RNA sequence: AUCGAGAGG
DNA sequence: TTCTCTCTGGTCATGAGCCTCTCGAT
DNA sequence: CATGACCAGAGAGAA
């Protein structure tokens, strides 16, 4: 009757508790509080899936209160002190004319409201009217200034789109998309983004946790190897204890780190399997945590959200402190595991998706945007045909059945997710 | 200061014994009686120190004196004998 | 004389002065020559509290009962820290050390005394101890719900106590309480022997 | 005789849970005490004391039971007696009881000495303040 | 039990706070904590005169001290000192220190 | 008002017209009081003595606000300036004085308790609001409030910010009275509480 | 312990089994229930503190 | 269409008369309830405009007030038609008050007061001059439900108060010097006022506060 | 839920359980009900800690307040917080909600209930209620004391109507007169037929004496004597309304011994009801 | 001891 | 020009129900 | 977690 799913560390059975986080590379708009100088914000926490999983955070801030005039839009970029106005970014990405910029932001020329809201930004960066001077406007301690900006634009700005050079167009269009939804919220056209939708949440399971730990210690072993190489300049001295003892310490204590107390703040990640009854074990093997906090009157994360239906159990959660922050997976609920999007992207390009560089908004206005893992890859006209093809492929098996595909008709969007860690259920 | 007393004629605290001073009086006497100290009443078949103190209190043979303090530093002395118990 | 606009940094004080930093000897010998009257109008007492005593000249060691051990306290960890840093400054004194090695010795001697008094401070010099554990400071030791005041003075574990599961009984008096026999044999009242109880007391013994 | 009430009566799945008295029951008179604070140890498994928490201090205050309160905090937990100097009101005094000699180094005092009963946690507290450079002076009389 | 003491037992009625003068910590400390190490040298079965031995209190539960000859049950720990090579601040008073330094003239003492 | 479109035409006597427009839209008050963002008419079935003498229900129209400016609303015609009330007892303290403060503070505490059907005797909440107001104005029961008083030293540090109080006591050379109860429980002495509010001696 | 009524003096009745036992009409002041609740007992060691329990 | 301003000015006048009558000054009751038309008659000019330097009037202590405080006397209230009183408008007022040897002068103003004037307020050591604002005085705060009777104590009444409760000055409850009613009666620091208040438990209860 | 179409503000769509627990909830009702119950549990789980901290702060802020031996309510430094505890010096126990019967009712009913005119053949105490019933007509010297009593009753009613503006009559007060009167009726087996033996002077002068003997403070100076009369004002209102001549003689049928017993009882209970110095 | 985790009213 | 005046974001910072248990790595 | 005072800045009146 044993079900597996646990580890045996120094003799004791140990479980990994699914760590719940918010998904990366998804853009959300947040209204700001009543006394804030800034009115709304568009946020993306940009994550690189493969490689160093560092997270950049780009803010697009709409300055000015709801009754104030001179309402400007500025962006926050990872290594420059001041927010810089959006048109200066745009021209630093090679999009010089005001009209081209607005075309990147506003996808309908008959929306005089949004363009009227944009007027103060065109006035804000009227002083900067070539690409090179836009790159120059950068806070450092002369030519090296321009070079630092050029580097930042592809290195730390929108890292999830790409970090290779020459794709300023994709990042310009995506920045414009973020600005568009910012303004959509500011015009009372779309509502504030709900941060407690389960779809925007991710469940780090045993695999990802072990992978995050293994990356860290493998690079420590690698650095040790390099140091032993340098030491032997003139004369297989690999320390397997590093990997072994590190994995064991994490699985034993539950502090997900290499001998760090508070730096590996996620603690209790690994706990002793409960063996009191069969069902106690079964349940403990499907527990989730949410570390966002342990103490406080956190009304909204603790409440059963509508989207929890079918994936998380309504009834089963602790009482008292950690009520609602500790969840239990429904019976048929499953968790995605990770899939190569590259085949999907190639098929999309092969079946109608025009790329973002060749996208010309005023020349194809009624055109569905196509996203794959929060990346705007291009545009598609006739999305009904493409969507039918994609669904028939997934159901045939030719597209991985855990990949998710949503056609938002009324906003002309198609979003495909090959993510790891999103809860799904059969139907 | 120096002899912050009060004359018995000019006394303004309750002539009744507070519950707290009855409790402390009874406790102190039951302590004195738990150690083999002389009892000044005829213990008619009673052995518990506390009930000895209570009976001594009913017949007002407990010779202690409360020193009630008023917040300035003055005090009124009050014999357990004169105190009303109710 | 013109006087500087003072500001914080770490745990030393620097002033714009319409430029440099202010030694501990600096501020302290300013503090020796202040007239007594300005002490007292500044809220200080000439006998117990003088601003020259805010600075630390020589540090009192607490005895082992404050810092007892099979193990070794963090307080003596940090006391040994302070002492070897101090004797290192003494050595660098005696050996005519360079111009800004004395600043490392000084700055960390003060860091160590600071962390020994109180460890949680802004600028986040965490001051972790053996086994990567943050040094428990005297401040943090007597602070908090489980700290010395709230935990061992305003409340404490006590003798002659008991605890267990409760249930109800239709047939006890309201002022009664049911004591299990095991508990009732575990707890004792001290009773001085007297003629009135001596027989039942001998029986009990 | 029949019950006038009829009764709801039938099978029903019941469960025996982990909490059972004989694993919870606990009682202690004058057991072992801690090293640092010299107050009772914590835990039924170590024959420990129950906590007289400050909420219970509150209740005992509201009741007015002053001496029972002082009892819980002193005789049932870490009472202690220290010798202090009559001028520098600090626990500095070197007292040998076998030879009846009390001294205060620095102050040069040998005749104005007092002894006082405080919690050992309190003696700790004052020693820790002294280690912290704060001088907690304790004097017998108001002045 | 803590034997009998000739010292009169009174109660505490006043607590006068203040700060430690250097001179008084000199005058109260029965030992110069010169050496950091707890244990006596060569890792022996003893406590070194350097820090944690000298008559601050016993550590082997043996009735020896500075003019106490009392067990650990009866000995309140005795204080010592360490001369710092050059003055250093107090954390809890940095704020206060700067504030008083905030406005008092460097040259004149008022 | 007859014309079915309501239009206003304004010329100056071009970008500064937008500034005149912003000033107009945001910072011109047509009517009303500076902070009163909403007002509602309700009926209250108040009881008042009849000419015969026995009390009777005489319902009255009352206006309930959605904001507070006590000073300016109170000075308005048609209202009863003696009966005005706000649930912002701190505005009451500022305009009508500390004692009016005390009264409104008690009213609001009483209302939070009675809202739940509970009842607590007058004297307990009375003592609470008395201690909060016995100083100049409004002292709160949190670390900024009662705990920065002249309340000795040790009692003070038994609540919050422990070691900082102790340090300030060192520096300012505070003298502790040791008549506070927390002081005596710290020294294991009998506190001047009901049993120890007096001495005993013999005849 | 939110009440002065959370701590009350009782008369001891030594009884066989492993639980503390009390009368139903004392549950309300304690907010007691018999669903797993535990309770704590303290014993005076002086004559006058005995008195303080019994008289207050 | 500014009989609004007329009525508000008149109500401030009624309340200042009520204040100085309540402070222990000889003001008639028939005098204070002057109806609005009579106010217009006396102090509105030929333009219907009210000019409020004619409003200013000298109040004298009652007989009882010199029985209980011999040194109360010579108060003259001055209204100002110059809005936003500047420091040298107060110059005007302060040296008016000093020249005639007046113990207390109350200076009602309109809309505003410069801080430069505020500093020269305690200029003359014996004389005391108090600054008010019409918008405050349009309503008599002491008429309000939640405001019970404050009664300034004489010096000997405060000494008796202290002796019979065996009190220290610091043990007494406190009233803020700028407390609205403390201002309405011109409370000076150290002066005690006794407050008679309705009581849910005893019907009448008397508290005491001292000025800080 | 994804089982509903968009823009559906229906009862069942937005969380109305039309089913009872007996019949059973449907899946959507189950989930919506779970959504509500979770909010309940979290409200529980944090209100617990918030009220624990609130109680802690209340206690540590008030912990030093105690009734002193002059009944002032003070603190550690002796600062006065209340000059008399609870504004009436009474212990919060032995205090019961009794009604003040001169509040409320018509003035017609009021005077029918408490007015007696020995100078009016229709409004004097009938001889069925008093041994001195028919000597009592005329007698301006007894009508002066009765007029004094009635005038006080009137002053009390206006005072009480201006304290409790709503006209509320029942308030917590130290001595339950109602039960003392029933105790008197039972002890002495009053038969409600034979007339009393109380002189009008008996009742009137006795009630006034009783008001004199209701001490809460005892210093013999005018400050504290006025404090004393302030403390007992409400209670003396209740007392006068309860022990008024027509009431004692016609509603109750107290003999002189039962009435004197009522007086001694009220005194005894009252002085018991004072707070004890040392009370925390 | 220390850090942490689960649980009980 | 001086001086006193308002007067707000980056901070640093506070506690955060009581017990009570048991376990488990360093 | 999350609610909020203290400067430190800089715009901002008066004589
Ligand atoms: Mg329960
Ligand atoms: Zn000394
Ligand atoms: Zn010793
Ligand atoms: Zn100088």
């Amino acid at each position: 009757f044993d079900m597996g799913g646990y580890f045996i560390i120094n003799g004791s059975e140990k479980v990994l508790i699914a760590q719940e986080r918010s998904a990366g590379n998804i853009v959300q708009v947040f209204k700001k509080a009543a006394p804030s100088p800034i009115s709304h914000v568009a946020e993306i926490r940009s994550a690189l899936e493969k490689g160093s999983r560092f997270i950049s955070t780009l803010q697009v801030k709409l300055y000015g209160r709801e009754g104030s005039s001179a309402r400007t839009i500025k962006a926050t970029l990872p290594y420059i002190k001041q927010d810089i106005p959006i048109v200066i970014i745009f021209r630093a990405l090679g999009i010089i004319p005001d009209g081209e910029i607005l075309e990147h932001i506003c996808y309908d020329v008959n929306d005089w409201q949004m363009l009227e809201m944009l007027k103060p930004c065109v006035e804000d960066g009227f002083v900067i009217q070539d690409r090179e001077t836009a790159l120059d406007f950068i806070g450092r301690r002369k030519e090296k200034r321009i070079q630092y900006a050029k580097d930042i634009l592809q290195k730390e700005f929108l890292p999830h789109i790409t970090q290779l050079e020459g794709f300023e167009s994709r990042k310009a269009f995506f920045l414009g998309y973020m600005i568009n939804r910012l303004l959509l919220c500011a015009l009372d056209r779309k509502d504030q983004d709900d941060r407690d939708h389960f779809g925007k949440k991710r469940l780090d399971l045993a695999g990802p946790l072990l992978a995050q730990l293994f990356k860290t210690l493998f690079k420590k072993l690698t650095k040790d190897i390099f140091r032993y190489m340098q030491r032997t300049v003139e004369e297989l001295a690999i320390n397997a204890k590093t990997i072994t003892s590190g994995l064991k310490y994490a699985l034993a204590t539950g502090n997900w780190g290499e001998q760090k107390k508070a730096m590996s703040s996620r603690a209790g990640v690994s706990q002793v399997l409960n063996r009191y009854t069969y069902s106690s074990t079964l349940s403990h093997l499907r527990r989730t945590n949410t570390p966002i906090g342990r103490d406080g009157k956190l009304a909204k994360p603790r409440q059963l959200h509508n989207t929890h239906w079918g994936l998380v159990c309504p009834a089963e959660t602790p009482e008292g402190q950690a009520c609602g922050l500790v969840k239990n997976l429904s019976l048929m609920s499953c968790i995605s595991v990770g899939t190569d999007p590259m085949p999907i992207i190639t098929f999309l390009s092969e079946w109608g998706m025009e790329p973002l560089e060749d996208y010309v908004p005023h020349q194809s206005p009624d055109a569905t945007r196509v996203f794959v893992n929060g990346v705007w890859h291009g545009v598609h006209r006739n999305p009904a045909r493409l969507m039918e093809t994609l669904r028939t492929l997934r159901r045939k098996g030719d597209i991985n059945p855990e990949v998710s595909m949503i056609r938002d008709i009324r906003e002309k969007e198609l979003k495909i997710f090959t993510d790891a860690g999103r809860v799904y259920r059969p139907l | 200061l120096k002899e912050k007393a009060i004359p018995k004629d000019q006394r303004a605290t309750t002539p009744y014994m507070t519950k707290y001073e009855r409790a402390r009086i009874l406790g102190t006497r039951a302590l004195q009686i738990s150690m083999n100290a002389p009892v000044f009443v005829d213990l008619e078949g009673e052995t518990d120190p506390l009930r000895i103190a209570m009976k001594e209190l009913a017949e007002k043979k407990i010779p202690l004196v409360i020193r009630r303090y008023l917040p300035d530093g003055s005090f009124e002395d009050w014999s357990v004998e004169e105190l009303i118990v109710d | 004389n013109t006087q500087p606009t003072i500001r914080k940094d770490g745990l030393k004080l620097v002033g714009s002065w319409k430029l440099r930093v202010l030694s501990t000897e600096e501020i302290l010998n300013i503090f020796k020559h202040i007239s007594v009257k300005d002490f007292t109008s500044l809220g200080f007492n000439e006998v117990f509290s003088r601003p020259e005593w805010m600075i630390l000249t020589c540090l009192p060691v607490p005895p082992p009962p404050v810092r007892p051990s099979r193990g070794e306290d963090d307080l003596t960890f940090k006391l040994a820290d302070i002492l070897k840093a101090n004797i290192s400054l003494e050595t660098l004194e005696h050996n005519g050390a360079p111009h800004h090695a004395i600043e490392e010795a000084e700055s960390l001697l003060q860091f160590h005394v600071a962390t020994y008094m109180d460890n949680d401070i802004a600028g986040q010099p965490q001051a972790l101890q053996k086994s990567g554990r943050p040094v428990k400071s005297i401040r943090a030791r007597l602070k908090g719900k489980e700290g010395r005041i709230r935990g061992n003075l305003m409340g404490k574990r006590v003798d002659f106590s008991a605890r267990t599961v409760i249930s109800g009984d239709p047939n006890l008096e309201l002022d009664q309480v049911g004591v299990p026999k095991s508990i009732a044999k575990t707890l004792t009242y001290p009773e001085v022997v007297t003629p009135y109880n001596i027989d039942r007391l001998t029986q009990l013994v | 005789k029949k019950l006038m009430a009829q009764i709801f009566f039938g099978p029903t799945y019941y469960q025996r849970l982990r909490h059972m008295v004989d694993d919870k029951i606990h009682a202690r008179a004058r057991g072992p005490m801690q090293v640092l604070t010299r107050q009772p140890v914590e835990g039924r498994s170590r024959d420990g004391g129950l906590r007289f928490g400050e909420m219970e201090r509150d209740c005992m205050i509201a009741h007015g039971a002053a001496s029972f309160l002082k009892e819980r905090l002193m005789e049932a937990s870490d009472a202690f007696r220290v010798h202090i100097c009559g001028i520098c009101g600090l626990m500095t005094v070197i007292a040998k009881l076998n030879h009846n000699q009390f001294e205060c180094k620095g102050c040069d005092n040998k005749i104005d000495i007092y002894q006082i009963h405080i919690p050992y946690a309190a003696k700790l507290l004052f020693q820790e303040l002294m280690a912290m450079n704060i001088t907690p002076r304790l004097y017998t009389d108001r002045s | 039990g803590q034997q009998y003491s000739s010292a009169p037992l009174r109660t505490v009625k006043e607590v006068q706070f203040g700060l430690f003068s250097p001179e008084e910590v000199r005058a109260i400390s029965v030992a110069k904590i010169r050496f950091p190490e707890t244990m006596d040298e060569t890792q022996t079965r003893a406590k070194i005169g350097g820090l944690n031995d000298p008559r601050l209190g016993s550590i082997d539960r043996n009735l020896k001290c500075q003019t106490c000859q009392e067990g650990m049950n009866e000995c309140p720990g005795h204080f010592g000192h360490i001369d710092l090579a050059k003055p250093v601040f107090h954390v809890g008073f940095i704020a206060k220190i700067k504030k008083v330094c905030e406005c008092v003239c460097m040259h004149c003492g008022k | 008002d007859n014309d079915e479109k309501l239009i206003i035409r304004c010329r100056v006597v071009d970008h500064m017209l937008k500034k005149i427009e912003n000033t107009m839209l945001e910072n011109i008050t047509l009517r009303g009081v500076e902070n009163i963002e909403r007002v509602v008419m309700m009926k209250y079935d108040r009881k008042v003595p009849s000419p015969t003498g026995e009390y009777v229900k005489e319902p009255e129209w009352v206006l309930e606000t959605d904001g507070v400016n006590l000073s300016e609303v109170m000075t308005v015609p048609g209202i009863d300036p003696t009966r005005i009330y706000t649930n912002s007892f701190i505005d009451i303290m500022e305009v009508l004085g500390i004692e009016a403060g005390r009264a409104a503070l008690y009213k609001e505490v009483y209302n939070v308790i009675a809202s739940d059907g509970s009842y607590v005797n007058y004297r307990h909440m009375a003592l609470l609001v008395d201690v909060m107001t016995t100083q100049g104005g409004l002292t709160s029961v949190t670390r900024h409030g009662f705990n920065r008083s002249n309340t000795g030293a040790l009692m003070r540090c038994s609540f919050e910010e422990t070691v900082e109080i102790l340090f300030e006591a060192g520096a300012s050379a505070e003298l502790d009275d040791c008549r506070g109860v927390s002081e005596n429980v710290i020294l294991g002495q009998m506190a001047p509480i009901g049993t120890g509010a007096f001495d005993v001696m013999i005849d | 312990s939110l009440h002065k009524m959370s701590m009350m003096a009782h008369r001891v009745k030594v009884i066989p089994y492993s639980t503390f036992r009390l009368n139903l009409s004392v549950t309300s002041p304690y907010n007691a229930d018999f669903d797993g609740d535990e309770m704590n007992l303290h014993v005076p060691q002086s004559e006058e503190t005995r008195a303080e329990l019994s008289q207050l | 269409e500014n009989e609004r301003n007329i009525s508000r000015l008149w109500r401030a006048f009624r309340t200042v008369k009520e204040m100085v009558k309540d402070r222990g000054y000889f003001i008639t009751q028939e005098e204070v309830e002057l109806p609005l038309e009579d106010f217009k008659a006396k102090y509105c000019d030929s333009m219907g405009r009210p000019q409020r330097k004619m409003m200013s009037f000298q109040a004298n202590p009652t007989e009882e007030s010199i029985s209980k405080f011999p040194d109360m006397g010579s108060l003259w209230v001055e209204f100002c038609d110059e809005p936003s009183v500047g420091v040298k408008t107060m110059k005007t007022f302060v040296i008016h008050i000093q020249e005639k040897n007046f113990q207390t002068g109350i200076f009602v103003y309109q809309n505003n007061i410069t801080p430069s004037a505020m500093k020269l307020v305690p200029s003359i050591p014996p004389a005391t001059i108090e600054t008010f604002n019409e918008a405050a005085l349009v309503v008599n705060i002491t008429h309000h439900e939640l405001v019970p009777k404050h009664i300034r104590l004489s010096s000997d009444e405060k000494r008796e108060l202290l002796k019979r409760y065996r009190l220290k000055e610091s043990q007494l409850p406190r009233i803020q010097r700028a407390d609205p009613v403390a201002l309405y009666l011109g409370l000076k620091r150290g002066e005690v006022v006794k407050i008679i208040r309705k009581s849910e438990t005893s019907g009448r209860y008397a508290s005491y506060r001292i000025c800080m | 839920l994804p089982h509903f179409s968009k823009d559906d503000y229906s009862p069942e769509s937005k969380g109305f359980v039309e089913n009872s627990y007996l019949r059973g909830l449907t899946p959507q009702e189950f989930f919506f009900h779970a959504m509500g119950g979770r909010e309940g549990l979290i409200d529980t789980a944090v209100k617990t800690a918030e009220t624990g901290y609130i109680q802690r702060r209340l206690v540590k802020a008030l912990e030093d307040i105690m009734v002193h031996y002059d009944n002032t309510t003070r603190n550690s430094l002796g600062n006065v917080i209340q000059f008399i505890y609870g504004e009436d010096g009474m212990d919060a126990a032995h205090i019961e909600k009794q009604s003040l019967d001169t509040i409320g009712g018509s003035d017609a009913a009021f005077e029918k209930r408490y007015r007696v005119d020995l100078l009016n053949t229709d409004h004097t105490l009938d001889p069925s209620l008093l041994e001195s019933g028919s000597e009592i007509l005329g007698d301006l010297k007894l009508q002066v004391l009765l007029d004094e009593e009635y005038k006080q009753l009137v002053k009390d009613r206006k005072f009480l109507r201006e304290v409790f503006v709503d006209g509320e009559a029942n308030w917590p007060l130290p001595v339950n007169i109602r039960r003392i009167i029933q105790n008197a009726q039972q002890t002495f087996h009053i038969d409600h037929t034979k007339p009393s033996d109380l002189t009008i002077k008996d009742i009137v002068l006795g009630v006034k004496d009783l008001q004199e003997n209701l001490l809460v403070l005892r210093g013999k100076n005018e400050i504290i004597q006025n404090a004393q009369r302030d403390a007992v004002t409400l209670f003396c209102c209740l007392l006068r309304s309860r022990l008024a001549t027509r009431r004692v003689l016609q509603e109750y049928r107290l003999t002189k011994q039962a009435f004197d017993w009522v007086l001694s009882n009220i005194e005894a209970q009252f002085l018991r009801s004072v707070v004890h110095p040392g009370e925390m």
